[PDB]
RNA sequence: AGCCUGUGUACCAGGAGGGGAACAACCCAGAGAUAGGUUAAGGUCCCCAAGUGUGGAUUAAGUGUAAUCCUCUGAAGGUGGUCUCGAGCCCUAGACAGCCGGGAGGUGAGCUUAGAAGCAGCUACCCUCUAAGAAAAGCGUAACAGCUUACCGGCCGAGGUU
RNA sequence: UGUCCCAACGUUGGGCCCGGUGAACUGUACAUUCCAGUGCGGAGUCUGGAGACACCCAGGGGGAAGCGAAGACCCUAUGGA
RNA sequence: CGAGUGGCUUGCUACCUCGAUGUCGGUUCCCUCCAUCCUGCCCGUGCAGAAGCGGGCAAGGGUGAGGUUGUUCGCCUAUUAAAGGAGGUCGUGAGCUGGGUUUAGACCGUCGUGAGACAGGUCGGCUGCUAUCUACUGGGUGUGUAGGUGUCUGACAAGA
RNA sequence: CGCCACACGGGGUAAGAGCUGAACGCAUCUAAGCUCGAAACCCACUUGGAAAAGAGACACCGCCGAGGUCCCGCGUACAAG
């Protein structure tokens, strides 16, 4: 099979070995698209993913690729947002980005601070009680946002009763 | 539990038969276990000063003999070490009959009682009339 | 149904055999952090005393308070860091590349080598530079010696050879350091490595037995009640099942105890001196009297009176240093008695 | 007693019950059920259960496969549906069991079974087009409780 | 150092058992190998499960011994060795008249050796020696 | 049962040699000495003589590389893992899915009931508007409200479904 | 009250080294073995691997189904008492 | 109801040993298995919390002291994080013990005319050997690598 | 029976919690990819270890002389050695 996808005006995009970088307004990223017999290439102004192979595992990869492309065009450009809200009930749950990782602190009335790093150029904009996590690359922003809702884990506890941590409210 | 603040070298054993520092009625007591403590194979359990022990009443009233209570080690014959290099030992290995809130059951604490066994049991310590 | 037991002995420091060096040699050493130094020294076990302490930790509820502590008395007089061997990175592992050593040399350290007569210096060090800019050079350490002569209770004067490593900020700098300290002539002193209240991994070849039974030296059992009366006392049940049908390496038996190395962990400093402050009334009992350079080590140090034993900056430290701990007494009281 | 003990047919036929005595009796209730009254040809749909393997199946496992399929019958089309199932086989076969040792070995009768040749048909159920996923569940339930593997054969009934 | 191969072959993508197969048959017909770049060599299969298979070898063992190597320098000579007779005398002579490197020390490029390079566009499902004995401790030397 | 006890037969016993890792009875094979040659069983990546043989396909589990077997397990049951062959129905007069929009009136149908208005229960389940839209398939409220399902239209565009 | 917790130190005689004296048990052969397998189903010797430079001193006895006794148990014998 | 796994119990068989492979229980000392009792990390809950209950991964470590009984088993007490089960010739008598089974003495009950018997009870009732080989714990002497002194490296190996 | 010392932290995983994601336009933690996550694994730390037959490296001394053994006084060592 093959799938030609192309390129938006505003997005260059190369590609050396099975690696292909995606840049853009937004930004820039790399992915590697490794997987037998599927061949991805840069022509001109499209690019191609291609096999000679049709079976159902060829298949699945080639329209994954498909997307993952597709993504990388889109953040590139438009970019990559996930907003969130923090909630508590008794304990007010202090949320700083302190570095290069959002720290969280007094989570259910804690004493030791919670914190996890930022994948990649991922930016984390706080505003009062609602945050927002954005970047070009889907992958680092969805598991950097992932990894905020996480952080407020709770499995001690009837997680109904303690509702308490921050929360994916958009995903785009 | 809270530091004694000094080395114990146990000098007693289940099955120990030791003096009641108290007035409850119950004169002899006989250990038959350490709270808090798991030994090793064909180590016979030990109990030393500042440790709660759970005693059987050997010698007493009628009433109190044949009984299983709890209890404090406030002596012991075997010398105890301070922070200042000092050791310290009693004329007799003696304990204190106590309830689940660990104070003491009796009124009165006959004999003198260790220093180091007050930051452990408060009500059996302000219970002393005599604390070397 | 025959309650569980742990193992008679650690199978941690095996074979239990006779040490290959009296001189201990350390297979570790503390991460380059700070500024370029020597990560360790040398001295020689005197023997022991108490000594009162005020407490310094800060979360103990005694902090402030008079405190009787062990300690373990070693003259540690200046040692001379004579050569500079520089290790490169192979294949293989690390090995020695060259070595840069000095012509000042101490009247009696022809005792155990064969003293450099024609050296060159300077060229041994271009190839460790070379190495340096091919980016091959692995780590730098220092040839040391002691000055036995200088501790008279000590009857050796053949000095005790040991290659300590040398932990500096950037590879290029401590190279540097390590080069002047050797130019010079190498001496150095216990407080240009340490100061008292720092954390020290003594290392030392343990005090030897010769051969000795289970019972001693892996700690079995005697034979209890009956059993001690039938002609077995201090010899273990058996060699084994019946299957597998041979002895295994693991089954407590007789041999060499003692004289072994042994690395002892987390060793508290408590202060390092000179002159007779802690000798003994009469005298150290099989050892002497102590006037000049000393280190007064927390609790035991492997090792007999008289063995040369060696220091290192705790590689794995529990606790944070506590400067300078302040001394408000130190037995001298005779050790006979 | 495990089914491993009787689910091979290898020994005799051992039928003869007028040379074999004290023989338990089955434990099976009825062939015959839901509308025994009505005929099997009233209906479009023909469903039969048909034993892959040939086996031995003990009158305790014919009762309870007979009995999971049929009770989710009435569970489904209510206790007087409009439906007919049949379990067609009979156990004949006489089952013994040595219960010392070898000495005088010939077993005591302990049960009986049913002799079913690999691709018969077990248990034949007659219904009407809607119900035929319900008879094909019953089945399916019947099959997990006898030594075979089964297949679940649509006889009459092209209404898919 | 310094050994007279009359052929050095280059592991460097290439299925080790394989290689291992045909630097035997040379070497018991008189030919002094290098292998080189072991720790580049390859293997086929699912990562996890031969991890598993080289990690019980490296645990086998007892007092009279069981020595499995970690780095991916002695891992091919033992797979090498198991394909020659090592305990006859012309057995062991083809053994250590081949030697297996980390890298290539010699000026020469080594010999891809036929039908034994993997094709790393049509194959996802293989490990690396490296990676294998990095996954057993080894310090990573290469 | 590597059990006990028959029967026919061939073998071991008393049968070498070749193969089977080894191994009385499994395979080839029945064998004077010596010698050249060709095969049998079995095998041809190395160990190890002969293929890293050819055409084609499947498998990703190291499944497997294990004729027979005390010896080599693996079962009932299950599997949108993957490959292949067929049948029925739907589809550019636009299918399947998804997303958007609409899902309306007489009327909150009658009855029961303080109340019940698609939806506690009972009965019926009619006709208008219209391109659809149930006297309502599923949640929801005390009952309403609120949320989708049926059904229609739109966007999209190629196969889809059983 | 060292039977035990829980072991220590010591004493005497041995043990170890040297001079002198000087046996016995045991021995099909070979034999540095270990893990597995196989085999008359409980192998240092067969098969596959692993390990293994030779010799010597001391040790406590895991294995040689260790050495010692033509099994006392059990059955058999047209045995004995 | 149906399908299995294990090889701890019991039974079956009679392949191995009757020119002997020393018993049960215990002890001591070593290794192992996982079907996990505790401990680590998890999922569900009839999960508010606390305390639990059920399940998953996981064998690193731990899993102890006592009263009756020869007992294994088991009953019981107090402690405990918990006081898990099982394999190694039902691990371990050229290691120990010798209370039980099972010699010769004796008694009681039952049976027998009797000698005498008992899948009944009871008291007493022996533990051989100087290690040749192999195995391992430790100690040396040589040879190989191919003049010496000193310092190291680290393939691998052991650890809870 | 007394006294001293005996981590943490990294890396990769299991069960599990997830991210991106297709086969299957949707959905989906998995199929390719990725982020995490056990007292368990690897490193770290301790002990042994040139007989590692690829039998190692460096430095200096020396080949008519470096160094070693014997001998002598002794032990931080030791059954002989
Ligand atoms: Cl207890
Ligand atoms: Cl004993
Ligand atoms: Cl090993
Ligand atoms: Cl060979
Ligand atoms: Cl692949
Ligand atoms: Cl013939
Ligand atoms: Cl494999
Ligand atoms: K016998
Ligand atoms: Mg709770
Ligand atoms: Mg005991
Ligand atoms: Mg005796
Ligand atoms: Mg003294
Ligand atoms: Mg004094
Ligand atoms: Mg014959
Ligand atoms: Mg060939
Ligand atoms: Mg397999
Ligand atoms: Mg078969
Ligand atoms: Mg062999
Ligand atoms: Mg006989
Ligand atoms: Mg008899
Ligand atoms: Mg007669
Ligand atoms: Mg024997
Ligand atoms: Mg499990
Ligand atoms: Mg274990
Ligand atoms: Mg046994
Ligand atoms: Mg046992
Ligand atoms: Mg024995
Ligand atoms: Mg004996
Ligand atoms: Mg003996
Ligand atoms: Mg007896
Ligand atoms: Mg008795
Ligand atoms: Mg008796
Ligand atoms: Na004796
Ligand atoms: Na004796
Ligand atoms: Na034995
Ligand atoms: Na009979
Ligand atoms: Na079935
Ligand atoms: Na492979
Ligand atoms: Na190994
Ligand atoms: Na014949
Ligand atoms: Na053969
Ligand atoms: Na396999
Ligand atoms: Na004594
Ligand atoms: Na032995
Ligand atoms: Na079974
Ligand atoms: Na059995
Ligand atoms: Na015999
Ligand atoms: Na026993
Ligand atoms: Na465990
Ligand atoms: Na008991
Ligand atoms: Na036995
Ligand atoms: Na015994
Ligand atoms: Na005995
Ligand atoms: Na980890
Ligand atoms: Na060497």
């Amino acid at each position: 099979p093959r799938v030609e996808l192309e390129i938006p005006e505003d997005v260059d995009a190369e590609q050396d070995h099975l690696d292909i970088t995606v840049e853009g307004d937004n930004g820039s990223v790399t992915r590697r698209l490794w997987y037998p017999d599927i061949d991805v290439s840069v022509d001109g102004d499209t690019v191609v993913i291609e096999s000679d192979e049709d079976n159902a595992k060829t298949m699945s990869t080639i329209g994954t690729f498909q997307s993952h492309i597709e993504n990388m065009f889109h953040g590139v450009t438009e970019g990559w947002e996930y907003g969130m809200e923090v909630f508590y009930s008794h304990f007010p749950m202090q949320v700083n980005v302190e570095g290069d990782e959002v720290v969280i602190e007094n989570f259910l009335g804690e004493k030791a601070p919670r914190r996890t790093t930022i994948h990649g150029d991922t930016d984390v904009e706080i505003d009062g009680e609602e945050l927002t996590v954005s970047g070009p690359d889907i992958e680092a922003v969805g598991q950097t946002a992932a990894d905020i809702e996480q952080l407020t884990r709770i499995n001690d506890k009837d997680v109904r009763v303690f509702q308490d941590g921050v929360y994916i409210t958009r995903k785009p | 539990m809270e530091a004694l603040g000094a080395d114990v070298t146990q000098g007693l054993e289940k099955g120990s038969l030791i003096t009641c520092a108290d007035n409850t009625g119950a004169r002899e007591l006989k250990v038959i276990s350490v709270h808090g403590y798991s030994g090793t194979k064909n180590r016979l359990p030990k109990a030393g000063l500042g440790d709660k022990i759970t005693v059987s009443v050997t010698k007493g009233t009628p009433e109190m003999r044949r009984q299983v209570l709890e209890a404090v080690v406030v002596r012991q014959r075997k010398p105890i070490r301070r922070p200042d290099g000092t050791r310290v030992k009693f004329e007799d290995n003696a304990a204190v009959i106590v309830d689940e809130n660990e104070d003491p059951r009796g009124t009165e604490l006959k004999g003198p009682i260790a220093r180091e066994v007050a930051q452990r049991f408060g009500s059996v310590a302000s219970a002393a009339t005599m604390i070397v | 149904p025959q309650p569980s037991r742990p193992r008679k002995g650690s199978l941690g420091f095996g074979p239990r055999k006779r040490s290959t060096s009296e001189t201990p040699r350390f297979n570790s050493w503390p991460s380059d952090d700070g500024q370029p130094g020597v990560q360790g020294f040398a001295g020689y076990k005197a023997g022991m005393t108490h000594v009162v302490l005020v407490n310094d930790e800060p979360n103990s509820p005694r902090e402030g308070m008079e405190e009787t502590v062990p300690v373990t008395v070693i003259e540690t007089p200046p040692m001379r860091a004579v050569a500079l061997r520089a290790y490169e990175d192979t294949p293989y592992g690390q090995r020695p590349l060259t070595e840069v050593w000095t012509d000042e040399f101490h009247s009696e350290l022809d005792r155990t080598l064969d003293v450099p007569e024609d050296h060159d210096p300077d060229a041994a060090e271009e190839q460790i530079r070379d190495a340096h800019e091919a980016g091959d050079l692995g780590d730098l350490r220092l040839i040391t010696h002691t000055v036995p002569d200088a501790v008279p209770s000590v009857p050796k004067k053949k000095p005790d050879v040991m290659e300590t490593r040398v932990g500096g900020g950037s590879v290029s700098d401590r190279l540097d350091h390590a080069l002047d300290i050797v130019e010079d002539g190498g001496e150095h002193a216990m407080n240009d490595i340490f100061r008292a209240g720092e954390y020290a991994d003594v290392a030392g070849v343990t005090k030897g037995k010769g051969t000795q039974g289970p019972v001693k030296r892996w700690g079995v059992q005697k034979r209890k009640g009956k059993h001690a009366r039938q002609g077995w006392r201090r010899r273990i049940g058996n060699l084994g099942p019946w299957n597998p049908s041979r002895v295994r390496s693991t089954v407590p038996q007789q041999g060499q105890t003692g004289y072994h190395q042994r690395t002892e962990l987390n060793k508290r400093l408590i202060d390092i001196g000179e002159g007779d402050e802690p000798t003994v009334d009469g005298g150290f009992v099989n050892y002497g009297e102590v006037d000049g350079p000393y280190t007064l080590v927390k609790g035991s140090v492997p090792g007999p009176d008289k063995r040369l034993v060696r220091f290192r900056p705790a590689v794995r430290p529990n606790d944070q240093p506590r400067l300078d701990p302040e001394v408000r007494y130190v037995s001298n009281e005779s050790n006979q008695g | 007693k495990p089914a491993s003990m009787y689910r091979d047919i290898d020994k005799p036929a051992y039928t003869r019950r007028e040379y074999i005595t004290g023989i338990p009796g089955s434990k099976i209730a009825q062939h015959k059920m839901g509308r025994k009254q009505k005929d099997a040809d009233d209906y479009p749909v023909q469903i039969s259960l048909i034993v892959e393997e040939t086996v031995q199946l003990r009158h305790g496992s014919l009762e309870a496969s007979r009995l999971s399929a049929n009770r989710h019958l009435i569970k489904e089309l209510g206790e007087e549906g409009d439906y007919k199932m049949t379990l067609r086989k009979f156990p004949h076969q006489v089952l013994r069991e040595n219960k010392d040792g070898m000495r005088a070995a010939f077993g005591k009768i302990v049960g009986t079974a049913a002799r079913v040749q690999a691709g018969e048909q077990l248990f034949t159920a007659y219904c009407n087009v809607e119900d035929a996923e319900h008879v094909k569940e019953a089945f399916r339930r019947a099959y997990n409780k006898i030594t075979p593997s089964c297949r679940i054969d649509s006889s009459p009934a092209g209404n898919a | 150092a310094e050994f007279d191969a009359d052929v050095i072959v280059d592991a460097r993508d290439c299925i080790m058992g394989r290689v291992a197969s045909q630097v035997a048959e040379q070497a018991l017909d008189g030919e002094t190998v290098a292998v080189v770049n072991a720790e580049r060599a390859v293997i086929t299969g699912r990562e996890e499960q031969i991890v598993e298979k080289y990690e019980k070898r490296v645990d086998i063992g007892n007092d009279n011994g069981y020595f499995y190597p970690k780095r991916p320098d002695g891992i091919f000579k033992r797979t090498i060795r198991g394909m020659l007779p090592h305990k006859k005398q012309r057995g062991r002579e083809a053994f250590e008249s081949v030697r297996v490197y980390l890298g290539n020390p010699y000026d020469e490029d080594g010999e891809v050796l036929d039908g034994t390079s993997l094709d790393r566009l049509s194959n996802i499902k293989f490990v690396t020696l490296g990676e294998i004995s990095e996954t057993l401790g080894a310090n990573k030397t290469w």
